[PDB]
């Protein structure tokens, strides 16, 4: 009973999971297929989303939740729900939305439906506290338990990996989400137009367009970005060879 | 009456008013998402959960599309979802067992009213435990619920024999008859069902 063990010693039960076919070709093929990284500083509240073209195969959306600053502009779910995500999503596409562990698990589902997706996967980031068993968690008022995880919801609209990411809890006020989310996405092979909304300089990455308020440089150009997907490349999964 | 109690029945037709109020309700419904007796979405919406509690917690296991439906029932029945437990399914070596392989099961936590004297914060929202039989929930949930609300009345819906626990009244259709020891319950049962039949 690792739950009683946590009540005894302060080690979250996930601390005790151990370990937490060569799909190396996939990864290499992904990396050969990746567009150059593109990125754009944009103050998203005040930024008309439609300027972001063409329509995206995958959207990863990482809005800065107030709860992410326990001891430290936060976006409310009110703000997030008003983003016009459907206007830049492709008719068949996927969204990955980080929801935290509070009201976001509900309001995030409203967003997914609002924008036209159905949830097909709920991915959990389980945070181990192996390097600080003696650190109690200041709880949300509505909380009943100590919250030790965050959810990333996967939405689909239109016609190898587990649903768990286990890493150590980041230092207080580090809001970075595990890079593993990117591996989980890329391995799906959902297409090459990939947008990461509210990314940072630290999250820029081949095969991805990053838009966020804190980016220090931009290189984004719609016509250039579109050229990477003009024929004969429009329908690639990102998991196949380059067309010669 | 502290020791286990149970009632073989169909929650659709049982008159749950005879059971009184509980600090914690747990359910693990057979959502239509059929290898066993399934309930429809309307049948799930119509369950008379609201009479079961005035101030307390609901623990509601979900899966697949019930993750959304279960949130609907939770809200319909008058609860606010204030936590969500996941159970990480390991083996004996403590390694993890549609689009992704599912290493986990979800249990929604709902609150109703103004429950007081509970020990919020004792456990954390992750369970790591070995898989017993198919469709079995992990026993850790009962220890978590007991530390949260010790000594109080608790009811489980859609249980099976192994689910019977002290301080708990289990309702299930595959159970061994009726076994009740709380006097107030035994009374209201005889009144409502003089010849033992629903
Ligand atoms: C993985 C989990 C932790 C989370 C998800 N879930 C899924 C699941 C799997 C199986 C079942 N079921 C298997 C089974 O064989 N029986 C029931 C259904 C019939 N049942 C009734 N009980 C009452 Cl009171 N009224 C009723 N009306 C009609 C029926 C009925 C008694 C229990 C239990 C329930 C849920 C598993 C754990």
């Amino acid at each position: 009973d690792y739950c009683q063990h946590f009540v005894d010693t302060g080690h979250r039960p996930q601390n005790f999971i151990r370990d937490v076919e060569l799909i190396r070709l996939k990864d290499e093929l992904i990396a050969k297929s990746n567009t150059p990284p593109m990125y754009l500083q944009a103050d998203i509240e005040a930024f008309d989303i439609r300027e972001l073209t063409p329509k995206f195969d995958v959207i990863l959306l990482e809005p800065p939740l107030e709860e992410y600053y326990r001891e430290t502009k936060c976006w409310t779910w009110d703000d997030i729900m008003k983003l016009e995500i459907d206007e830049i999503a492709a008719p068949r596409s996927f969204i990955f939305l980080w929801c935290g562990s509070g009201e976001g698990l509900d309001l995030g589902r409203v967003c997914l439906r609002k924008w036209g997706y159905r949830r097909c996967e709920d991915i959990c980031w389980i945070k181990t506290n192996k390097n600080n068993p003696g650190k109690t968690k200041t709880l949300d008022p509505k909380a009943v338990f100590q919250r030790t995880k965050e959810h990333c919801l996967m939405g689909i609209k239109g016609t190898v990996d587990i649903d768990l990411i286990i890493t150590e809890e980041p230092e207080i006020g580090n809001i970075e989400k595990p890079v593993e989310i990117f591996h989980i996405i890329e391995h799906f092979c959902l297409g090459r137009r990939r947008l990461h909304l509210f990314g940072r300089d630290s999250t820029i990455r081949p095969g991805w367009l990053t838009v966020g308020p804190t980016l220090t440089n931009s290189n984004y150009n719609a016509e250039t970005y579109a050229s990477y997907f003009s024929a004969p490349n429009s329908y690639l999964t990102g998991c196949t060879e380059e067309i010669e | 009456l502290f020791p286990p109690q149970w009632i073989c029945c169909d929650i659709r037709y049982l008159d749950v008013s005879i059971l009184g109020k509980f600090a914690v309700v747990m359910a693990d419904p057979p959502w239509d998402i059929l290898p066993y007796g399934t309930l429809t979405d309307d049948e799930m919406r119509r369950l008379n959960i609201p009479v079961l509690q005035d101030d307390g917690f609901l623990f509601l296991w979900v899966t697949g599309r019930a993750m959304e439906l279960g949130r609907e029932c939770l809200n319909l029945w008058g609860y606010e979802r204030v936590d969500e437990i996941i159970w990480v399914k390991t083996n004996q070596l403590q390694r993890i067992i549609h689009w992704l392989n599912h290493g986990k099961e979800h249990c929604l936590v709902g609150v109703k009213g103004n429950p007081q004297g509970f020990n919020q914060g004792l456990d954390c929202d992750v369970i790591v435990a070995e898989v017993r039989s198919t469709s079995h929930k992990p026993d850790e949930i009962y220890g978590m619920i007991e530390r949260l609300s010790p000594g109080t009345r608790k009811i489980e819906l859609f249980g099976r024999p192994h689910n019977v626990q002290p301080n708990w009244i289990t309702l299930g259709n595959q159970l061994d008859g009726i076994h009740l020891l709380d006097p107030d319950v035994v009374a209201r049962f005889k009144q409502r069902y003089p010849d033992g039949i629903i």
